[PDB]
RNA sequence: UGGAGAGUUUGAUCCUGGCUCAGGAUGAACGCUGGCGGCGUGCCUAAUACAUGCAAGUCGAGCGA
RNA sequence: AUUAGCUAGUUGGUAAGGUAACGGCUUACCAAGGCAACGAUGCAUAGCCGACCUGAGAGGGUGAUCGGCCACACUGGAACUGAGACACGGUCCAGACUCCUACGGGAGGCAGCAGUAGGGAAUCUUCCGCAAUGGGCGAAAGCCUGACGGAGCAACGCCGCGUGAGUGAUGAAGGUCUUCGGAUCGUAAAACUCUGUUAUUAGGGAAGAACAUAUGUGUAAGUAACUGUGCACAUCUUGACGGUACCUAAUCAGAAAGCCACGGCUAACUACGUGCCAGCAGCCGCGGUAAUACGUAGGUGGCAAGCGUUAUCCGGAAUUAUUGGGCGUAAAGCGCGCGUAGGCGGUUUUUUAAGUCUGAUGUGAAAGCCCACGGCUCAACCGUGGAGGGUCAUUGGAAACUGGAAAACUUGAGUGCAGAAGAGGAAAGUGGAAUUCCAUGUGUAGCGGUGAAAUGCGCAGAGAUAUGGAGGAACACCAGUGGCGAAGGCGACUUUCUGGUCUGUAACUGACGCUGAUGUGCGAAAGCGUGGGGAUCAAACAGGAUUAGAUACCCUGGUAGUCCACGCCGUAAACGAUGAGUGCUAAGUGUUAGGGGGUUUCCGCCCCUUAGUGCUGCAGCUAACGCAUUAAGCACUCCGCCUGGGGAGUA
RNA sequence: GCCGUCGAAGGUGGGACAAAUGAUUGGGGUGAAGUCGUAACAAGGUAGCCGUAUCGGAAGGUGCGGCUGGAUCACC
RNA sequence: GUUAAGGAACUCGGCAAAAUGACCCCGUAACUUCGGGAGAAGGGGUGCUCUUUAGGGUUAACGCCCAGAAGAGCCGCAGUGAAUAGGCCCAAGCGACUGUUUAUCAAAAACACAGGUCUCUGCUAAACCGUAAGGUGAUGUAUAGGGGCUGACGCCUGCCCA
């Protein structure tokens, strides 16, 4: 408004908030690294198998993975492909981006370096799921 | 009250050219008589008086419009008003629709126009545009 | 010298208004594939105890022996 | 600022001591100050600049290699030598840790160069070596140099470059689509023809090295070119890397190419399998019996030794808007006055140069972006020049506005005099009409209430009906668009005391202003505290029915409350849903209190000028509705507030 | 070698601020509405809404003030 | 009266004893009716001799009594060196408080209390003592007198009249 006002208080602009919380941040140091920023990746270790639904009108099923992470906290996740050589407490590299009309899931399972390694069953669309093809 | 009179001198001259009116009859004084006779050399008013009293002698205004009873004076706009000043940088004052108009500034040796400001490259206030 | 947009509230509009995408980036990670001439940059997370190597000497026209 | 006070040797003199010097620099008697709403003090986060990133720019986010400055050395103090260390590799002490000894004692500090261990989604050789440039020591040869000159390893980033082209119609084999009456990739493939950047063959072989040392004979002290130099050369000399950069000659077009997508956006389409399932998804979402929007082959598009996905940051986002927004109903104008600091201030002339203007000097070092070129075969990078910092200090000219300073000016603002209109307040009396309850009669079976009914009062004499007297509260008719106060609000009358506004202007000192962050004072009703008084209406409460059920709505009853005096609480659809102040711009028609032209015709009349008050209506503005001289129009000043909806005016 | 001023660490004691946690406990959003009623939007069938009291299983109902963002005939 | 090492293990129970104790200083929380808490807690110093200086009153003044500061020094195991003089803290229960009670087995959480209400009394007042006269209530008169219940202050006191 008026130039007088505007020297007495600035701008103090819109402040943001991360689209996915449970990442990237100096977290409560405990005399060790008791919790950590995990920028674009981590590792896991597994808790639940998981089935579930969405929810708006959709009527499919989804198979996630509640997790406990390495920085003590507790999310959910997703298996891209068709394969799962998965069981209970085996380690999971992680990246982000929630899945849409699923009421509470967070990220995706990396589904190339891990004990989640590989996935056959995709044969073009291929390094979003990590199967591999030497002959070309 | 009457904050900065030079701008309702100002207005008055939107004023008149929107209803396309002929008289003007306005107080001012020899800072405004300073002001309206820029123009009358640059074709915007028809007959610019002086001042009666040089107090309360009001200068009266005949506007000049065109043959087809169109208009002369597009518009207005003041720069420098009480609470942000503006003065004009050496050659880098800007121009008024590429150069069509008169930018009015009156700087260290009174009031002139932004063409006569380039031939000694001063500052001043940059008051109003057109 | 140089400055773009699209989608979505309604049976259908104009407006206010949020959220979302295309683009540029990384001393990035990770996903598939792999010919290099040549140029650069490679502890950013536990300030987690540091094997083995070398980094400060020189002077024999100081002066001893 | 959901942190307002803060230090006490703190602030100051004085004294002598104290370090390179000033010094509360550390101590001693007196002295009453420091800092602060212009952010003092206290918390959590942080090495900082030159530069890197993005952007039209203004700006936003970042602090890495690369240079300048700074601090620190497992942790916490304190020293010693010397030119100017509180010392990284020294040192005495104290603490938590490793490990050995004869258990009396001593040793150890890789945030030097690397390598291992460790939390990790994540960052490399334990490489010869001083030749060049730089540094200590010596008069010199030289000597130690993990500074550095370079190599060993990862698509880690940009750059350049190839996996070939010239020649080569009959739609050859053959894939999924098809009347498979047929198309597509496709001169593609199959052949034919040259080439060998690149490389599956070895070698001659850098300008990067100028010197130093003296020795070739020159500079003065040449006495003396031995010495410091090497001012003829520095010529018997100096290359790990490097049998490198380069380059020729060979069997050979033969080894040397992916990756994501293809509804709409958005660049790119077809046939089946599953068929609201395994899924997919940046949003619209495509999936209930294939589905151009899921896996598959064909096809295409993009980029290309690289393609996608993630998390993070800037642009898109005019979505924090100085350049560049908004408040009547969409988010947003305090419930409203007096008012301190503060912000802004009409006109005139004259100075001052504090801002502003331009001149001059010095400086804001390399290196980057850009503006250019020999060269690395171009290019990435190097080289030379060029622009790029001042809100700065200081050094002259100009006086136009904003500002301190001298003088008068009268439109704004204030008083004086001449006059009206008021429900503007605050104490005290006083008056009329209706409601309820008490006294008697005449009188008597009903009065009430309702869609219907009752519950109830009545026959012990109710209502009806008259005089009677007891109280308390409002203030019919005037009364209407009217009036008034800044708002909440104020309507019977009389009296004493008491504010403000307006009409006309001869007078009066002479800018004495507008806005107001905190502060402070009035606030409709309800509610509460301590006392009075209590007719009516009446939350709570009991009753009858309406209702399947009923505090509901309906009915006779009914207490706190309503009224006064005193002290508080301060909110509302506290509204014109429109903050104040000044000037401004087509016009018609009312109404109230005043003034201008008449014999003033009396609520006859028209003629005007000023201030409140309502209606209708151009230009303009607005999303539209609608404002529209009492603006939501054009501008100026200052204040308050908003930035998706809930969560929430909650904790 | 002893005495004294200054002096890290340690030991003693009452406080000050955040954080981790705790038997139960009070609202809040989320779903899927099965359970109990219709309180709004038509005059929503007792016209609604803002303050402020008091009562009820449940929205909510009544009292006293203000508002039209109150149909009919806009309540002449 | 004293006691090695330990310090409630004793016991119905820290019952009795032991420690704390004066003056002068620094410093002091929750909580609240803003007075209080508070001697809160936890801490330090004190003896004798010698040198200088600033403090009242008395008085012409030497003289006399009242005092407080720093500095220097001496001695003991110990300097209010003997006697006299509080232990403290956290959390609940009942009663608001100071008071008063069973002379002689019970001192309280019982009784009083300031305040809240409810009812009775128009003056030769009701009430009580006295067979009556006379008196108390009172030489007081509804802001005053007799009785019943509750027991400062704060927020409150719900339905039923067969
Ligand atoms: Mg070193
Ligand atoms: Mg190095
Ligand atoms: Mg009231
Ligand atoms: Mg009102
Ligand atoms: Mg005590
Ligand atoms: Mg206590
Ligand atoms: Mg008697």
């Amino acid at each position: 408004p008026t130039i007088n006002q505007l020297v007495r208080k600035p701008r103090q602009s819109k402040i943001k908030k991360s689209d996915s919380p449970a990442l990237n941040k100096g977290f409560n140091s405990k005399k060790k690294k008791f919790t950590d920023l995990n920028s674009p990746q981590a590792r896991g270790v597994c808790t639940r198998v998981g089935t579930m639904t969405p929810k708006k009108p959709n009527s499919a099923l989804r198979k996630y993975a509640r997790v406990r992470l390495s920085n003590n906290i507790e999310i959910n996740a997703y298996i891209p492909g068709i394969g799962h050589n998965l069981q209970e407490h085996s380690v999971v590299l992680v990246r982000g981006g929630r899945v849409k009309d699923l009421p509470g899931v967070r990220y995706h399972i990396v589904r190339g370096a891990l004990d989640t390694s590989g996935v056959d069953g995709r044969r073009q669309g291929r390094s979003l799921y990590g199967t591999k093809k030497p002959k070309n | 009250t009457m904050t900065d009179p030079i701008a309702d001198m100002l207005t008055r001259v939107r004023n008149a050219n929107m209803v396309r009116h002929e008289k003007l009859e306005l107080p001012a004084s020899n800072i405004k008589k300073e002001i309206a006779e820029i123009l009358k050399s640059e074709g915007f008013i028809k007959n610019v008086e002086y001042v009666e009293d040089d107090k309360q002698g009001v200068l009266r205004l005949f506007l000049k419009y065109g043959q087809n009873d169109e208009r002369v004076i597009t518009g207005l706009k003041r720069i420098s008003k009480p609470g942000l000043r503006v003065y004009a940088k050496a050659s880098e004052m800007p121009k008024v629709l590429n150069g069509l108009g008169i930018a009015l500034v009156s700087t260290s040796e009174g009031v002139i126009t932004d063409k006569e400001a380039r031939k000694r490259n001063v500052g001043g206030e940059i008051i109003a545009y057109v």
